[PDB]
């Protein structure tokens, strides 16, 4: 579920390397989903 | 004449059952959302979700930003601290949602504060609730222990007096202890200026004082006063820019979702428009009401939860937010809504709040059993001028109420004759659906308190006669200023309880308190054969009150000492007007005084004072010594005695015996004494007549009184209402008792007459004799025995069933048993042809 | 009228090695310990002896403490920081010694201070003398940098003017970058009271101020003044018990190499009486002389060496001591001793300090070459009613000084025509000796001075007009108040240097300084070409001396601010009157101001504007573009417009066109613009005429100017003494030039009417003048040019030759050989029958 | 050279097991005695 989303060089935390680590998740009340700011595994 | 329902449909509708069929979400999307909610609340010190559980990012990135932080400014590295929780965090999207954000890295969880309380901490590692990996939480609460608010105020203390205040039996637990917080947000600083320009004119403030640092001749003795300032202001330009960061990453997700998960064709356009939102808000001004609301959402998670733990939910949402109503469903200029578009948007919001995990101690939620936390918002009142202030994003704040039917947040409404009658009723439409609030406060008694307050201001800058007209509750019970300045800032400045009922206990004992603590709860005031007249039992009660309520003060204004200098708050530095004005960190600059603390269970030491001068130093029935054995053997012999103590007289029975020695009770020692006392504002630390939920705890944590109570008998019904079966006289009684006291109302009302189409007329007749008697507070609870009844049967059919515990409102099926049956013993008020006389109704 | 030796036994000894027989030892044991005497001096960036290196015990237990100190108030872990120093610290005992105690953990080592500046640190870390292991000692440097007194100051300027200062050229850089520093210590409190009574007061202190928090009814507006006061008194405490512990621990050493190591049982006698010395010294008050010189001793190395650094050796030795001189020779009451044993005490003293390891930076080791530190204490003046102060304890100390012929300490001796004859011969005795020392100040100059600046007292506690006679040389030049209290704390409040020479020379060059920074020295106040009058060369060095002088306070005061919130000396603190009844830290309490500053090469920049104004633009001879080419030409070229910038009327030719100048130069710029200035204490910056021994440093660090000076020829020969080969009218017009500024002189005498019997006459008759003619200061060196020029030849047969270089006193043979022909080059003075007159001699 | 002494039950700087380790040196310059606080190795 693990998806590598690069931070886009003109954004207020971009650093090199940097992504948004957005996982899809769905327990019994509903769907959700996550983003992680990580660094190039 | 007729009590029938105005409704026809209700006419079939079984009693039993007539909440399960009120509620009406706008549309589809909340119907799903307050059915897919991740509730919050809990009951006997557990949550409802199974799910709900503590989280450990803010614990893990606060940490190793104070460590990376070390030897800066105290005011930075918490601007780095905060910064760095924004920045690292995962961020949470649901589906459905229109509101976006929250405060933990999984939708079911709440932060923790290891730099506030650690002894908060400890008991949630001891709990199947621990942050995880519990090692690692472990490891976290004991490097930040040292540096904790707790830690830092208790060498300033007796550790036995802070022993006798963990106890919670005569005081409360000093803030540093508990971590338990209040605040005010300046929302109105956030949605017209945008957090852009306030880090514009911070960045021009150190330009300038950096500028005078270096202006030939120095001044060492003005030149050094720059230092404070140009570190508070830098700390406010790393807290801002870490808030739009945050938001617009969190707009980035939205982005993304609506780009690579959702499926949705609707759902994407959706998202689309919330990532622009996120994008603009708040780094710049808010334009349409959509921004508005995101952006008040935002701030609370920021003020409230991210950068410090603060309950409440303190703001004067009507007012505020109608600029942007205004232009978005009024004048259509920016981001064009129906007047539903609205309602289902507040909504949303009552649902995001009701999502909100509060990492709020154990000790707090046992308090307020079947609720998440206190979350109280303020609309109604009148405006600078005295006009109404009621308005169409007042109804539609209150529709929302009564159609997503939540039981947080809870609701003030500042009543004034001032006052619409549209608008009125649909306070009542939320009251007659039983949900407790809108509770009504008294607005003109409120002004004058913020005018009073006023006149202590230690920079001559507290709120002008117009500013005084702008304010809200700031929890369940006290008056605040709103606004973009002057606003109350931490729990230290106002808040906090004192229980006369365990004073006056002790004080019968030598100041050992044998019923529940255990131990020497007070000073050594004196034996049962030292006391030899009335005159030495009223000032045994008063040293014990004295001591008791100079712990209270002084305990809160140490905190007050090192909040400022380890625990600041940049950001909320940020929006307000007079801290980024003089470059002063929330708790340090303190403009407008609210010295307020909470006198509970003070009618219950009143009522007994009363039967012991009569019946022991005037008539000379009893000794002293039976009295305590009496008391001692908690009523099980001298049941005559008991039954003659009971016979003495009263409070509320225009008794002059009695009423006169009530009256000196309270002017002299309950407020005389307390007024003596100046806190860290400059003002006087004031009374506040009210009952926060403690009763039924403290009730239960005090012994037999000599009122006729026996052992742990709980309690007084509010802070001022009256012992529960003791008003025989009528509800209008009871607006003639309470309206005594000039220097908390609950009342039951009957479902049919309020069902019915003549329900407003006797409901709005009794409101402005209610304000003309003027009585500070009062709320209704408007629900049928046998309904509740029907719930604890079958708890799975009724879970839409609100009702008013104390100073707010919950699920009646998520109310433990024994609480259940304290809140359905109370008798159901009616009125008759006397009493609709003494209102001046007329039908 | 005969000029022959008054010894007849210098007759026959050799005029080149005339100072190698005058060395005379009270005692067998002071002969041994000189001999065996662990110098600490340096020379060339190398320490003279070979075992002297760098300690870490400091370091390392100061870590371990501020580690496992977090979280508590900054003035107990400084304390905690001191305690635990101290507890673990190795302590050193060695033969002979009757005054004991040492500051690092081996007798050749010195403690490193990473507390203060990182840079220092840093370049002992780079250097043959590091910390062992070196590991460590980094990991300890990198751990302190965040914390380090420097990293917290060097936010609030700008990164530029920093630099610009850590060139030193125009401007010293600030305490803070160096962890150079001063104190005068309150030793008469430890003397009178002991240190048991001030933890005693502490305690007291701090149970009133609990009570008082603990007081009914409590204001939060004065009740948390009682937070810092505890902190500080609780600080205290600590401190305290350490060094009694430590003091103790001490003696303990003395008692068990008494017991299990010491062979001789002489010795083993006077290891237990030491013993029982440390075990009631500082603890208890002191009785007799022995206690007083072992407190005194313990007293300095926590105040100067372990709790800080601290350059210096302030205090009013004599009548300090005198007390306990009186208890014990004269009275004999406690420790009876004769007038020799307090001889031999006093060379004891000397040379322990003599064996102090200084842990100051490389960078102030390169200005007095040949010296381990500037150790200058102060004997003579007058009392409070203005009576004479001399005593026998005051000739004790002066023959001691001869006797044992240490470079340092160096003596100050405030002159009054009050002082009687007995100690003036004393003082000559040393003068004759070439020993440099005592430099005479000018009593009534100085006591003037302090209550002047006890005028602008914050808390009008300034020093009284009796207290004002009570004043001691901070360093080497500026007066400062001693005693029990207001005693000046740190360099922050007074100390520092400006070189005005530099200031013109960039003047002439837009701000940038060509000549040796290679850089932009000051601000662009225009080039040459805008400079079309004199009005503006005038202008342009006023703007150039205003940003300089403004770092140059601006920087101290800031320190100030940091120096008391995170280097708090609790220590200092608890032996000061005014802290211990204040509660306050001693950085923090500025009861007496005392804010100098030093302006170098004045003279130089002062005579070059006299030749400016009236060949550039009076007389139009050259141009202002000429005149720069020949300064960046270093005058290889012009030599006839160089012979004719050194012909323009100078400083001391009485010229009124030149004096006119000067005059107006001192009063309006270098005075006049400083004294707008005010410090940290409320008081005005002063100047002082004196130099430091930087003008040997500084005169290689100012290029070319146009009073006749080749590009880095140094220097002025003093703060205010004329240019080296320029007075051509005598010794008395030397006089006559100093006298005339109103709003540091060396002079030197020939050896053989010095050594003759008519010395002291001739002598006294000229101190007697240069008090009348109101000058400050003044030192003199006798010593001739044929035995400085055989200790070059032979230094192995020179070692105790003793010459005056600035400030200090130090072994020519240890001075480097371009330091050497320095100090020879010095033209000696004669006195002719004309001088004689205006002196008013009388054979 | 290290020699270990107890320090006394009655001294301000009394410690659980705590000694003075004594150890005599002597350098070119001449004779002298080291203190260093253990606690019992
Ligand atoms: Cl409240
Ligand atoms: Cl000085």
């Amino acid at each position: 579920c693990a998806n590598f989303f690069p931070v886009p060089k003109d954004a207020d935390d971009y650093e090199a390397g940097k992504a948004d680590c957005v996982r899809e998740k769905e327990d019994e009340k509903g769907k959700y989903w996550l983003s992680k700011p990580i660094f190039e595994n | 004449l007729n009590f029938t329902p105005e409704d026809p449909a209700e006419e079939t509708i079984p009693a039993d059952e007539l909440h399960e069929h009120l509620q009406k979400p706008s549309t589809a999307r909340t119907k799903r959302l307050k059915e897919r909610c991740r509730w919050k609340h809990a009951s006997a010190g557990e949550f409802i979700e199974k799910s709900v559980t503590a989280g450990i990012e803010r614990m893990r990135y606060l940490t190793e930003a104070h460590k990376a932080s070390e030897g800066k400014p105290e005011a930075i590295r918490r601007a780095l601290g905060l910064a760095n929780v924004l920045n690292k965090s995962t961020l949470v999207l649901q589906e459905d949602e229109f509101i976006v954000g929250y405060h933990a890295e999984d939708p079911n969880m709440f932060p923790l504060y290891p730099e506030l309380s650690h002894m908060a901490v400890q008991d949630y590692l001891r709990s199947d609730y621990s942050p995880q990996p519990a090692d690692e939480a472990a490891a976290i609460n004991e490097y930040w222990k040292p540096h904790s608010l707790q830690s830092k105020c208790q060498p300033y203390f007796d550790p036995a007096d802070l022993g006798r205040m963990y106890q919670v039996s005569s005081m409360e637990a000093p803030s540093f202890a508990s971590g338990y917080n209040s605040i005010v947000p300046p929302y109105e600083t956030v949605l017209e200026d945008g957090l852009l320009a306030r880090i514009k004119l911070a960045e021009k403030h150190i330009a300038e004082a950096q500028a005078d640092m270096s202006t030939f001749p120095w001044n060492g003795t003005k030149g050094l006063d720059n230092i404070a300032k140009i570190d508070n202001w830098k700390a406010m330009v790393i807290a801002c820019k870490a808030v739009i960061s945050w938001a617009r990453r969190q707009g980035r997700l939205c982005k993304i979702v609506a780009e690579n998960f959702e499926t949705d064709p609707k759902r994407q356009a959706e998202l689309l428009e919330i990532a622009d939102i996120c994008q603009r808000i708040p780094a710049e001004p808010c334009k349409g009401l959509k921004d508005a609301m995101q952006a008040k959402f935002f701030t609370f998670l920021i003020c409230h939860a991210i950068e410090r733990y603060a309950s409440g939910y303190a703001q004067k949402e009507d007012t505020l937010l109608w600029p942007y109503y205004k232009a978005s469903v009024v004048d259509k200029k920016f981001q064009p809504m129906s007047h539903m578009d609205a309602v289902e948007l507040v909504e949303m919001e009552r649902l995001k709040i009701s999502e909100h995990g509060a990492g709020k101690s154990r000790a707090y939620r046992e308090i307020f059993p079947g609720s998440n936390d206190l979350f109280i918002l303020t609309v109604g009142g009148t405006n600078a001028k005295g006009e109404d202030a009621c308005n169409d994003m007042t109804d539609a704040i209150l529709e929302a109420a009564k159609r997503i039917r939540t039981a947080e947040p809870s609701i003030v409404f500042r009543y004034s004759k001032k006052n619409r009658e549209k608008t009125l009723r649909w306070v009542f439409e939320c009251i007659r659906d039983g949900l407790g609030y809108p509770s009504i406060k008294h607005d003109e008694i409120g002004t004058e308190q913020m005018k009073e307050y006023a006149k202590f201001s230690l920079n001559g800058n507290g709120a002008t006669d117009e500013e005084a007209h702008n304010w809200v509750n700031v929890l369940c019970m006290s008056p605040g200023i709103h606004g973009r300045r002057k606003t109350q800032k931490t729990r230290s400045e106002g808040g906090g309880s004192i229980f006369p009922a365990k004073l006056l206990e002790i004080s019968l004992n030598d100041g050992y308190d044998w019923s529940y603590a255990d131990m020497q709860l007070g000073p050594k005031t004196g034996d049962l054969s030292s006391l030899k007249s009335f005159e030495d039992v009223w000032e045994a009660f008063r040293k014990q009150y004295q001591y008791a309520i100079n712990l209270c003060i002084s305990t809160k204004d140490v905190s007050r000492y090192f909040e400022q200098r380890f625990l600041q708050m940049p950001f909320v530095s940020a929006i307000d007007d007079g801290c980024m004005e003089l470059g002063m960190d929330a708790c340090a600059l303190s403009e407008q005084p609210n010295g307020w603390h909470n006198p509970i269970t003070t009618i219950v030491a009143a009522n007994s004072l009363v039967a012991i001068k009569k019946l022991v130093f005037e008539e000379k029935k009893y000794t002293l010594e039976q009295l305590s054995q009496a008391l001692k053997a908690n009523w099980e012999g001298f049941e005559e005695m008991r039954v003659d103590f009971k016979r003495a007289p009263k409070w509320g029975n225009d008794d002059d015996y009695a009423d006169g020695i009530i009256t000196r009770f309270y002017e002299e020692i309950i407020g005389g004494e307390m007024r003596k006392i100046t806190n860290y504002s400059g003002g006087p630390v004031m009374p506040t007549g009210q009952a926060v939920g403690l009763y039924m705890e403290v009730g239960s944590r005090t012994g037999p009184t000599p009122d006729g109570r026996f052992g742990g008998e709980a309690a007084d019904d509010g802070g001022i209402s009256p012992y529960m079966g003791t008003d025989k006289k009528g509800p209008t009684a009871v607006l003639r008792s309470v309206s005594k006291v000039q220097k908390l109302l609950n009342q039951r009302l009957s479902v049919p007459i309020m069902r019915s189409k003549h329900g407003f007329e006797i409901w709005n007749s009794y409101i402005k004799t209610w304000h003309d008697l003027n009585i500070d507070h009062v709320q209704f609870n408007v629900v049928s025995t046998d309904e509740m009844r029907a719930a604890q049967r079958e708890p799975e059919k009724h879970h839409d069933l609100i009702v008013r515990v104390s100073g707010y409102s919950a699920r009646f099926v998520d109310i433990p048993t024994y609480g259940q049956n304290t809140i359905i013993a109370r008798q159901e008020q009616d009125f008759s042809a006397s009493d609709l006389e003494f209102l001046n109704v007329e039908i």
